[PDB]
């Protein structure tokens, strides 16, 4: 039924009726040069920096320079078919992007043009791609947890709404796996998600979208894509276009989550744009301001207090705090976390999850390397139960991972280090988890209790996975309502600790 | 379901051919505030119907 | 392209000509000096590595149309810096500065077919309110537009062509 | 009629000046009579004033200033389609063997956009090469990229011929071989090794070897690619070989230096990742067809961190490493199972039985490595009876990875075999889990399937 | 499987709209080029000069 | 009176009449849409042109806009009224309260005090941190710098120093946040306000969101406030949250100002830009400034020009390192690289000095053995080198301490260790009187008694 | 293509008189200021290494 031709025809007719035949005055220029994606325009006396200049076809250039006599611009699309002498027109607009909740579930070009075949966007106006984040007095401290699915990060590297948390590692280490498993899990917790793919292979992006659709998450995500083929300006500007769409939910008092798929490839695209303009490079041939590039981007992932939401929204929304969480992904050559750009970004975010390829090859997945990974907000971003159970576990494993490399030959207090590198090793055996299998906070909590209170000293490594697989079913049979109770609340009491020992014992005796 | 989509597509396509001749005329007479008769343009609209 | 290095010389020559009331003589002097730069045999010389004063004195010889003190002094100053090829641009920027000072404008009117000479009067009158300047039309005929008119005044255009309307509608859809 | 004139000539770079309104677009071709023969120039940049800067697809000696240049209105166009099978062409698609005109019917511009997002194939299939080692340890995705890290003397080119054959006979695809900046001698003796194995009738050749100017070695990769794209549009499955992608990168660096752009990370051009992606992104599966690619890779200074390897590895899917050692054992193909890798090996894509079988044989072999290390220093008798068993099974697995190619009959006399994937799974499942323990290790050498190993043993 | 059908509906609908839209503009262009005459051109210009 | 004539990134060119041209470092004003933008002129080019840096977002600027010449440098409120409030780089109030009721305004560009006025003070200053005041003690009125890569703990250390000094200290205090996270500025502002010490601290913030002009000049504003408090006769604490961002913001602007690049892309004036700041932050006969400065080290490379030119400007240098933090040993101070001017027998006494030198000697001898330990294993060591290795690892553990501000990260409660109580413990470990305890008995404890106790509980 | 301190009013002076009327070779005028380097126009008789005296009691060393 729903391909009614009357619907289509009235759609078109409304535009024809909603047409302003009125002429408008505008400012004009001529293309004077073309090379490697950079345009040099003569004229445009009324051009303003950061503006959108509209070329023949339907495409735009961004004004980067206002020289005394010519405007330097970069072309956001295929530039090969331009030619000297063509006229261009100055809009009045600083670079803008469609925003709204109507973008949810759409795959979109970095300029906002939909690239899935599903036709035009429904959107609530436009937002400027370049902005300055809220100031120091508008923020709020991050106090609410964002559950990924994973035992490792929800317990060692907690993430909170409004935090920025780098995922860093080598190639083929499970970075994208972890990020889209973070997306998929917000499917049912009122957080809108955004996934920005910069410089990725187009087939891989189609595969990611197909997996998001498979698990029902796509209806809740915006997908901004700038594939490896597309002009360097689109890759350079893709994550700002994504933050412009995330900030729509933040400023309205809602919560969002945004994932920059490779901020290494954005840095590379910017280095290209910068060397083509003859700017003197610095370390590793990156420009001078490659810090400011990521700095002004990630500093927009924020939590804003209720007064900022009231003031921005003209009093429509009362008593709600918006937020925007970020999970940038960085790629390191040969495990070097002391390179130029990985360390520029470790310095901007509020923590990092370092995925180590040795752990990943040995089957320890997710390969979270404790002792290089940290969360700078720490326990404040966890539920109370998790905050109590986890504690120093990550520094425990940093200890353990020096000690097991030093004691490569032999040991002392053999009994004491036997029951240490029993648990300091069965933890690592415990935190490994399959892909696409998230487990709620209730399920992670009793597991960390089992591990931390010494109950696993009685078990051989090869049994741990069987042990957990049995326990998580046991408590779904017997202690069924305590799970429902911990899922709602942070839930910690001496009553709860007592009941959580009564959970262990009744199972430990009946595997 | 794909086959129902194809059936509905052929159906609606055979419907829209009526409308294109409406939309083209409405557009022309919007762009020029002079309204215009049909007869002078008949074989144009008739080809528009056909070429969809 | 010499657009940027011409600006100082254009401004200096115009200021000098203004003080001495000879703007209309200076424009002719610059026109001739720019014309001698386009010559086949001279444009060869200007590229050579002659010393500046020798190039100037061999260039000055080819122009008796220059008021002997100042018009030649401009050539000498330009030759010192190696910028004699900038004359065809010093000329255009001199003309522009003059048009600014005499508050005059020259607007192109592009049409599908010539206008009634009563239409043109109205267009010019309206532009003289759009601009503080006294306008000089130079209408033209173009077949790509097919109705309406394009008014281009400097780098500001007012587009009322039906062609523009069509291709602006097509994008609404 | 001709409308441009040469203005500068510097090495391989030529600057020509056109009327202000008729300037060529970028990547448009131009031509000039360099004495007696024409020379083709490809526009790279539009400078101010009608001047346009180009790079010569040929030696630029003999060019005067003021020569007349004629503007072709289109990019370099090459002949495509069935007419090019078994013919050698250079960058410009001119026949370079002596057999005369290519009878093509159609010509395509070599510069093209990658398939749009909505054209890509909505599935993730595998390509069955019929070579047991490859299909087991490093499967090929249909439409993937594959690195080939072998050195020399190990038989890279006989593997290439085996694939060129199997993808023509078992599937019904064609193939294209693009020689980017490699020795001419190798190309000639490869053209002969193919003509006498009858595969030459099923492959299209294009050659821009080391002797050629930088402009030739840069674009020749795109000519082969735009011929593979024609075969794809016909609904076929294609296979595209690039004889060294590193030399494509280096030709890009040379041309970039010629144009005068600032040097990037280790001297590489600033546009490195875009120049690579605009090639690697055109070869994908598609709703109508697919191009798979096998690309020989070379790593400078053996440094897998250098920007060129690092940029290429982002695009490869599989990776097969050839080994001098496995050839010294007389086992062919000389693929190394422990260093060869594919990112198609995951249960979610390849299935649990295939994944665990591959991991099994890998574990067996890497244990046999340490066992054979022990043996050489402490002698065989030091080993447990479990270790002697692991050795006896590892040796049988190591044999069973051999295969007789149809193309090797010149060498081994034994008729070639095309082994289905099903059969490799069955056979290795067998050998590992202690079945077939009762027959000798030579019953597996150069056999084929396992239902032929039992029959070789039957009468060994 | 249900979402995969909804997507196909949306996508076929969009394609069918695209065709009719570009035919609407092409038709309006042909009609315009066929219908204009000097009084209409003057009617356009004489209006635009008034809002100029 | 002036016109804009170019806009490149953060630098703007303005053309003035021949006789009206501004002086260097004057401030100009533009009306960028519905905004007022301030430009600070850097250079006088020929012909009435003057080149400036925008103290704000550069977007939206057309050519030909009219700019107004304010005939004075950037001036900021100063004195007692600037106390307990957050301020912009331009001295504007940035919290939501009312205007700053200042009586006086000072220019942020000043000359450093004369050599004749300086003062020298051996008065040691105790901090309850074992490593810092064993290895690198510092004095009232001296300069301290915390050197470290990204994520090694040079902000947690600065907040613990704030806790241990700036709550137990009477005079005023100043905090300049140069190019760092706004999240942490907010957390600090509320940690102050929710313990009522806010009304003796003055804050200035130029955080990393802001365009280069703000990060470039925001350090001089904090210094100007501190210098006002110094000249009143007080003694002041000045904490700078990352001084490396003050020169990086210069590298960003340098190439646009038309200056040829230098060693690693740095501006050619790096050492002068850094000296003309670091020279006005000093104590003097009339009053003293005590300071702590966090100094980021790019790519962990301590020989980079920017860290390298800073070591010469500090009295106590505390060098944090990643290869220690990744052992979980916090504070991750490297004792073979930290140092202080104050570590003399004549200043700290023979016993403190001798303990510190013995600790360095042991840890260095342990570094020398790591290659042979790595190749040949630990059993080839002489029977007394195994003892050196054991005591070195015990000393590496005991250098760790639980901070009060790091409870959020580890749960364990903070500890305060006095100097008398730490030299005793290290003298004990070195003399061998704790050789019977295990290494882990020392990790993350307070004084030595808490280690002797933790050993009972394993 | 870039200017070399050829600017409107100096050029105008030269327009009116190319052979500069003999003027003191013992003085000149600052035309630029930046980062501690000043460009002086005139000073025909300046010698390399010479001391140049500025308003106030300050000096500069002529190096280029
Ligand atoms: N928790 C897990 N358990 C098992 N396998 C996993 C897990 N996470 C990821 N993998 C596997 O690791 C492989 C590579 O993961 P992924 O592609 O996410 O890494 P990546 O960092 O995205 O690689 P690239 O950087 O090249 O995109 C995938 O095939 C996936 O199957
Ligand atoms: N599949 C095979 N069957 C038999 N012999 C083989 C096989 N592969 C390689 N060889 C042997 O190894 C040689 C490899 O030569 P070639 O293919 O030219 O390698 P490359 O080109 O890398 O030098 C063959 O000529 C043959 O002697
Ligand atoms: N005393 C400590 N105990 C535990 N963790 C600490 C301690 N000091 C620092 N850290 C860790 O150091 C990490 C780095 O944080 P931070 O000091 O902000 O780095 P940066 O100096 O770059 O700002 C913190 O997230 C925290 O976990
Ligand atoms: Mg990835
Ligand atoms: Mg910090």
């Amino acid at each position: 039924m729903q391909l009614n031709s009357t619907e289509i025809s009235e759609l078109i007719k409304q535009r024809i009726a909603q047409f302003n035949v009125v002429s408008e005055a505008h400012n004009e220029g001529t293309i004077v040069s073309v090379s490697d994606g950079v345009i040099r325009i003569h004229g445009l006396a009324d051009c303003m920096q950061g503006e959108m200049i509209s070329l023949p076809g339907n495409r735009y250039a961004i004004a980067l320079n206002l020289e005394r006599d010519s405007v330097g611009a970069v072309v956001m699309g295929p530039y090969a078919d331009l030619a000297e002498g063509m006229k261009v027109k100055c809009t009045g607009r600083i670079l803008e992007v469609p925003v709204g909740r109507g973008l949810l579930g759409r795959v979109v070009n970095t300029l906002g043009a939909p690239i899935d075949g599903k036709g035009p966007l429904d959107h609530d106006g436009f937002s400027a791609v370049e902005a300055i984040a809220p100031g120091v007095i508008e923020r709020q401290s991050v106090d609410q947890p964002v559950q990924t699915g994973y035992k490792a990060v929800d317990s060692m590297i907690p993430i909170g709404r409004g935090q920025r948390e780098l995922i860093i590692g080598d190639r083929q280490t499970g970075k994208t796996a972890l990020a889209i498993d973070a997306i998929i899990n917000q499917r049912d917790s009122g957080i809108k998600c955004i996934y920005v793919a910069i410089g990725q292979k187009a087939s891989t992006i189609s595969n990611v979208v197909r997996k998001l659709e498979e698990h029902g998450a796509l209806a809740n995500t915006i997908v901004v894509v700038a594939t490896a083929s597309e002009s360097a300006a689109l890759q350079y500007l893709a994550p700002y276009a994504g933050c412009a769409m995330g900030e729509y939910f933040r400023d309205r008092g809602e919560d969002a989550l945004i994932i920059y798929d490779d901020l290494s490839k954005q840095a590379v695209a910017y280095r290209q744009i910068s060397l083509l303009l003859r700017r003197p490079p610095g370390r590793e041939a990156f420009p001078g301001d490659v810090f400011y590039l990521h700095s002004r981007l990630l500093e927009r992932a924020a939590r804003v207090n209720a007064e900022y939401v009231e003031a921005f929204t003209k009093g429509e929304v009362k008593g709600k705090t918006g937020s925007l969480t970020a999970l940038p992904i960085i790629e390191t050559q040969a495990g070097d976390v002391s390179a130029f750009v990985p360390t520029n970004v470790i310095s901007i975010t509020d923590g990092q999850i370092f995925l180590e390829t040795n752990l990943f090859n040995a089957g320890i997945r997710p390969a979270v390397n404790p002792g290089i990974s940290v969360s700078r907000v720490g326990g404040a971003a966890q539920t109370k139960i998790m905050k109590k159970l986890s504690g120093g576990i990550r520094t425990a494993l940093a200890q353990y991972r020096e000690l097991a490399a030093f004691s490569q030959f032999a040991s002392d207090l053999d009994d004491a280090t036997r029951k240490q590198l029993d648990h300091g090793q069965k933890v690592t055996e415990l935190l490994k988890q399959k892909q696409y299998a998230p487990m709620s906070v209730a399920q992670q909590s009793l597991v960390l209790f089992a591990a931390e209170r010494g109950y696993l000293a009685d078990v051989e490594l090869s049994k741990i996975g069987s042990f957990e697989a049995a326990l998580l079913a046991y408590v779904d049979r017997d202690h069924a309502p305590l799970m429902q109770e911990i899922n709602q609340t942070g839930g910690y009491n001496d009553e709860i600790e007592g009941k959580l020992k009564g959970i262990l014992d009744s199972f430990k005796a009946t595997q | 379901a794909q086959a129902e989509i194809e059936a509905e597509r052929k159906r609606a396509r055979e419907e829209l051919r009526k409308q294109v001749a409406i939309l083209a005329v409405a557009g022309a007479e919007k762009i020029i505030e002079r309204s215009v008769d049909e007869a002078a343009n008949s074989d144009i609209v008739d080809k528009l119907v056909a070429e969809l | 392209e010499f657009i940027t290095v011409a600006r100082p010389y254009a401004k200096a020559a115009f200021d000098f000509a203004v003080e001495h009331q000879s703007v209309e003589r200076w424009q002719d002097m610059l026109a001739f000096a720019a014309e001698v730069t386009k010559n086949e045999q001279m444009a060869e010389l200007l590229s050579g590595a002659l010393a500046p004063e020798t190039l100037a004195e061999s260039f000055i010889a080819v122009a008796g149309e220059q008021l002997d003190e100042n018009g030649q002094n401009l050539i000498r100053v330009m030759a010192e810096n190696g910028r004699l090829n900038a004359l065809p641009d010093v000329l255009e920027q001199f003309i522009h500065l003059r048009a600014v000072s005499e508050a005059t404008a020259e607007v192109d009117v592009i049409s599908a077919a010539a206008l009634s000479e009563q239409q043109l009067a109205k267009i010019s009158a309206a532009m003289e309110k759009r601009l503080s300047r006294k306008v000089k039309l130079n209408a033209k005929i173009d077949k790509s537009v097919m109705a309406g008119v394009i008014i281009r005044a400097g780098d500001m255009v007012i587009d009322g062509s039906v062609r523009g309307r069509l291709e602006r509608l097509a994008d609404v859809l | 009629m001709a409308t441009g004139k040469i203005v500068q000539v510097i090495g391989a770079v030529v600057d020509v000046e056109f009327p202000q309104d008729a300037v060529p677009r970028v990547y448009d071709a131009l031509e000039v009579q360099n004495g007696n023969e024409r020379l083709v120039l490809e526009v790279q940049q539009q400078l101010g004033g009608g001047i346009v800067r180009t790079i010569a697809m040929g030696s630029s000696d003999g060019l005067r200033r003021g020569l007349d240049v004629k503007d072709l209105e289109h990019p370099i166009e090459v002949p495509v389609g069935k007419a090019t099978l078994g013919r050698i062409m250079n960058v410009l698609g001119e026949p370079v063997d002596m057999k005369g005109e290519i009878g093509e019917e159609e010509r395509w511009a070599i510069h093209r956009a990658a398939p749009s997002y909505e054209e890509l194939s909505n599935s993730q299939e595998l390509l069955e090469t019929g070579i047991k080692v490859i299909d087991l340890m490093a499967p090929f995705a249909k439409g993937g990229k594959v690195g080939l890290f072998g050195g020399a003397g190990v038989g890279k080119t006989v593997n290439m011929m085996e694939l060129i054959r199997n993808i023509a006979i078992e599937h019904s695809g064609y193939s294209v071989f693009a020689g980017v900046g490699e020795r001419t001698r190798e190309g000639n003796d490869f053209y002969h090794e193919m003509t006498d194995s009858n595969v030459i009738d099923k492959v299209s050749l294009v050659y821009g070897q080391m002797n050629e100017p930088p402009g030739n070695r840069l674009r020749v990769a795109l000519t082969g690619l735009t011929m593979a794209e024609k075969f794809r549009d016909e609904g076929r499955d294609v296979l595209l070989f690039v004889d060294n992608i590193y030399r494509y990168t280096l030709a890009g660096t040379e041309v970039s230096a010629l144009l005068g752009r600032m040097p990037s990370a280790v001297g590489y051009q600033p546009t490195l990742a875009e120049e690579m992606g605009v090639l690697q992104e055109r070869i994908t599966s598609t709703k109508t067809g697919s191009i798979t690619s096998v690309q020989a890779v070379y790593v400078p200074a053996d440094d897998l961190t250098d920007p060129s390897p690092a940029t290429t590895f982002a695009h490869l899917d599989a990776t097969v490493v050839l080994s001098r050692q496995i050839a010294s054992l007389g086992i062919y193909p000389a693929v190394d199972p422990l260093d060869s890798t594919s990112r198609q090996l995951d249960p979610l894509v390849v299935g649990q039985e295939h994944y665990d079988t591959a991991r099994g044989v890998q574990s067996i072999l890497q244990r046999y490595q340490e066992l054979k290390d022990i043996i050489a220093i402490l002698g065989m008798d030091e080993l447990s009876e479990e270790d002697k068993l692991v050795v006896a099974r590892a040796r049988k697995i190591q044999r069973f990875l051999s295969q007789p190619f149809f193309v090797a009959e010149v060498f081994t006399g034994s008729p070639g075999k095309y082994v289905s994937l099903k059969d490799t799974i069955r056979g290795f499942k067998g050998i590992m889990e202690g079945e077939y323990d009762h027959l000798p290790e030579q019953a597996f050498y150069m056999v084929g399937s396992i239902e032929e190993a039992v029959e070789k043993a039957k009468k060994l």
